[PDB]
């Protein structure tokens, strides 16, 4: 608290010009992100305490019991206390309970920003794999003609109605 | 022989209707569970309020209870409205698909199936429908050498329905999408222009009876 | 978030919320549903096939300078310079990131989006429509223009006599559309208005955080300080109900725009299926005039379909029998 109004969040040293009798550098969101020290001519950037946002990545109950947990938007570059196996620092946030491999695999369970996880005898994480990559050669005369001609069937599902009701 | 064992394998197929069914179910569960709620009321039962308290200052709880119930049912009916709109749009698309894929052979690629569409068959479902699209897919291929222009007697000729194919052993013309090695005959090619304006020009002979 | 939006660090407000209960959970399931549905639209608007290709190294493509659509190797974000200029024309992150305005990071990067666009462009340019139906079957490029001309009922000899002029006209058209996208900002408007519309939606949201519901202050902690909880709760319930209905209206506006952009994304995916993977005969659906080609280009939350079409220029009337 400083001179009436209060706030909550971490405090850093500001680096911007302030006027005489300038005390609040409030932005278009009207948040006191910058304040003047009431003792010396010292300037403070105010950035609020970081929230979490917690998600759990786990296969089926019949499958296994090993889990992993993501706290999105957490710059571990911490606040984890009881750590698990390994820590990773996705652009989405801070992830524990899994490890990252140097290869890319199928995105069966997406984590985000190209990161996807799965289960090996362990829970693994990786970058998203685009698929099977091949380039067909092109020439001034190169052409391809199919030889065998097979028949496939596709099944699609489309809704029609819901439960009509009155109250 | 696939599709039956394809449909009984996973519940992901009918899940596209199961989610709608259980979502309506849980919506009704939320509406029937919001009767026991606190809209600023001392108790969530109306006649208990009317019994334990005198009328002329009990309505200051009854009115806020009423407003809470009205807000709940208004949110419910608006969510029903938007679901009805999107399911009506999807059902109109389904009716169009039945009008095109089932009643004919549309040229809309990857719309009446996957690949070159041949057949479509509908099957009903509780508040739903499924389509069986019988399509053609090529299996495997082989590479060949291409030359558009065949100049016989100094005269350019282009194959009409298909292209020239160079087996190396022999040289034929086939159809556009598949192979039918066919000899050069006048009905397969049209004749136009000189022989000094084209790329892929080649020299070959032609048949006449 | 339910609580820290509608409350501060005052658990009595959360207690009154638990008296009311479960209304924010409907908003949570709605926002998660529309988010994953937007992700579904994104993954089935671009990832048509999992068989990813790449371009051949040499460009003998009949004098067709495809450098503007080809992914530039100098830029680390190896995309077309068209898309680079589109990103440059497109114009608020960290300040909103720590106020309960929790933006979800996109599960699909722009790098893989550009990779898919490059792969489908390469597949179209080396195989025509053959990869669209089944396996990729490469074809000569003049064969592709010949079959495109036969698609609109035009014989191929005229193509094989003025393909040089066709190439020059196409290169001039590419240069002029490069200038045209840099000419006016009206082409960027259909995405810029959406972006700033979401921005002003969140802006009036954070303004209605500082909205007075008949109390002394918008903040509740000073109200809890100056008055006992026997007194302040008759204001607190009014403020939390107002914030709740404001959230409900905001979520409603979110979902109706989500449905509109869902229909737009369905139409865009349909046009990708039809105009890009083949030659549709639907007039003006694949662009005005007789459609020949169509290439897509990525954009933040969007895609620009460029269409190469036939128009007739010189004509003459004649006696008809």
């Amino acid at each position: 608290n400083f001179n009436g109004l209060t706030g909550t969040g971490v405090l850093t040293e500001s680096n911007k010009k302030f006027l005489p009798f300038q005390q609040f550098g409030r932005d278009i969101a009207d948040t006191t992100d910058a304040v003047r020290d009431p003792q010396t001519l010292e300037i403070l950037d105010i950035t609020p305490c970081s929230f979490g946002g917690v998600s759990v990545i786990t296969p089926g109950t019949n499958t296994s019991n090993q889990v992993a947990v993501l706290y999105q938007g957490v710059n571990c570059t911490w606040r984890v206390y009881s750590t698990g196996s390994n820590v990773f620092q996705t652009r989405a946030g801070c992830l524990i309970g899994a490890e990252y491999v140097n290869n890319s695999y199928e995105c069966d369970i997406p984590i985000g920003a190209g990161i996807c996880a799965s289960y090996q005898q362990s829970i693994i994480a990786y970058t998203m794999s685009l698929g099977a990559e091949n380039s067909v050669a092109y020439s001034n005369n190169s052409i391809a003609i199919p030889t065998n001609f097979t028949i496939s069937v596709t099944t699609e599902i489309l809704p029609v109605s819901m439960t009509k009701t009155s109250v | 022989g696939k599709i039956q064992d394809s449909l009984s394998s996973t519940p992901s197929a009918l899940g596209k209707l199961q989610d709608v069914v259980n979502h309506n179910a849980q919506a009704l569960n939320t509406l029937v569970k919001q009767l026991s709620s606190k809209f600023g009321a001392i108790s969530s039962v109306l006649n208990d309020i009317l019994s334990r308290l005198d009328p002329p200052e009990a309505e200051v709880q009854i009115d806020r209870l009423i407003t809470g119930r009205l807000q709940s049912l208004q949110t419910y009916v608006t969510q029903q409205l938007i679901r009805a709109a999107e399911i009506r749009a999807s059902a109109n698309l389904a009716a169009t698909k039945m009008s095109e894929c089932v009643l004919g052979q549309s040229k809309r690629v990857d719309f009446c199936g996957k690949g070159y569409h041949l057949m479509s068959f509908p099957q009903s479902a509780p508040h739903g429908v499924v389509f069986l699209h019988v399509t053609y897919v090529p299996a495997q291929e082989k590479n060949f050498t291409t030359a558009p222009a065949i100049c016989h007697d100094g005269k350019a000729h282009f194959p009409r329905e298909g292209v020239f194919v160079s087996n190396g052993t022999h040289w034929f013309v086939t159809q556009r999408n598949f192979y039918e090695p066919q000899i050069i005959t006048t009905d397969n090619t049209f004749v136009s222009g000189n022989c000094d304006v084209v790329i892929g020009i080649v020299n070959n002979t032609v048949y006449d009876p | 978030d339910c609580t820290m939006y509608i409350c501060g660090d005052s658990t009595e407000c959360s207690n009154l919320l638990l008296q009311y209960g479960s209304f924010c959970t409907q908003l949570k399931r709605a926002l998660t549903g529309i988010a994953v549905e937007q992700d579904k639209n994104t993954q089935e608007v671009f990832a048509q096939v999992k068989q990813i290709y790449k371009t051949p190294p040499i460009k003998y493509f009949g004098g067709f300078n495809f450098s503007q659509i080809l992914p530039d190797p100098s830029k680390p974000s190896k995309r077309s310079p068209i898309e680079d200029l589109l990103f440059n024309k497109v114009t608020l992150i960290c300040a909103q990131k720590f106020n309960g305005l929790t933006v979800l990071p996109p599960l699909l990067t722009d790098e893989m989006i550009a990779q898919y666009t490059s792969a489908l462009l390469a597949g179209t340019i080396t195989s025509g429509w053959t990869f669209g139906a089944g396996p990729a079957l490469q074809i000569p490029f003049p064969m592709q223009m010949a079959y495109r001309f036969n698609g609109i009922g035009v014989t191929q000899n005229v193509l094989y006599e003025n393909q040089k002029l066709i190439a020059n006209q196409f290169n001039s058209a590419i240069g002029k559309i490069q200038d045209s996208l840099s000419s006016t900002p009206s082409a960027l408007g259909k995405l810029q208005d959406v972006v700033n519309h979401n921005a002003q939606a969140l802006n009036t949201l954070v303004k209605q955080l500082s909205s007075k519901f008949g109390a002394i202050s918008s903040v509740l902690n000073d109200i809890l300080s100056r008055l006992d909880p026997p007194e302040a709760e008759v204001q607190i319930d009014r403020l939390i109900t107002g914030r709740l209905q404001s959230l409900q209206t905001y979520v409603t506006q979110q979902l109706i725009r989500a449905a509109e952009i869902r229909a737009s994304a369905n139409l865009a995916a349909t046009k990708m299926s039809e105009c890009v993977l083949g030659q549709s005969k639907r007039v003006d659906f694949c662009g005005k005039g007789y459609h020949l080609m169509s290439f897509p280009q990525s954009a933040p939350h969007g895609v620009v379909f460029l269409h190469v079409t036939y128009v007739p220029a010189q004509e003459k009337n004649f006696t008809t029998a």
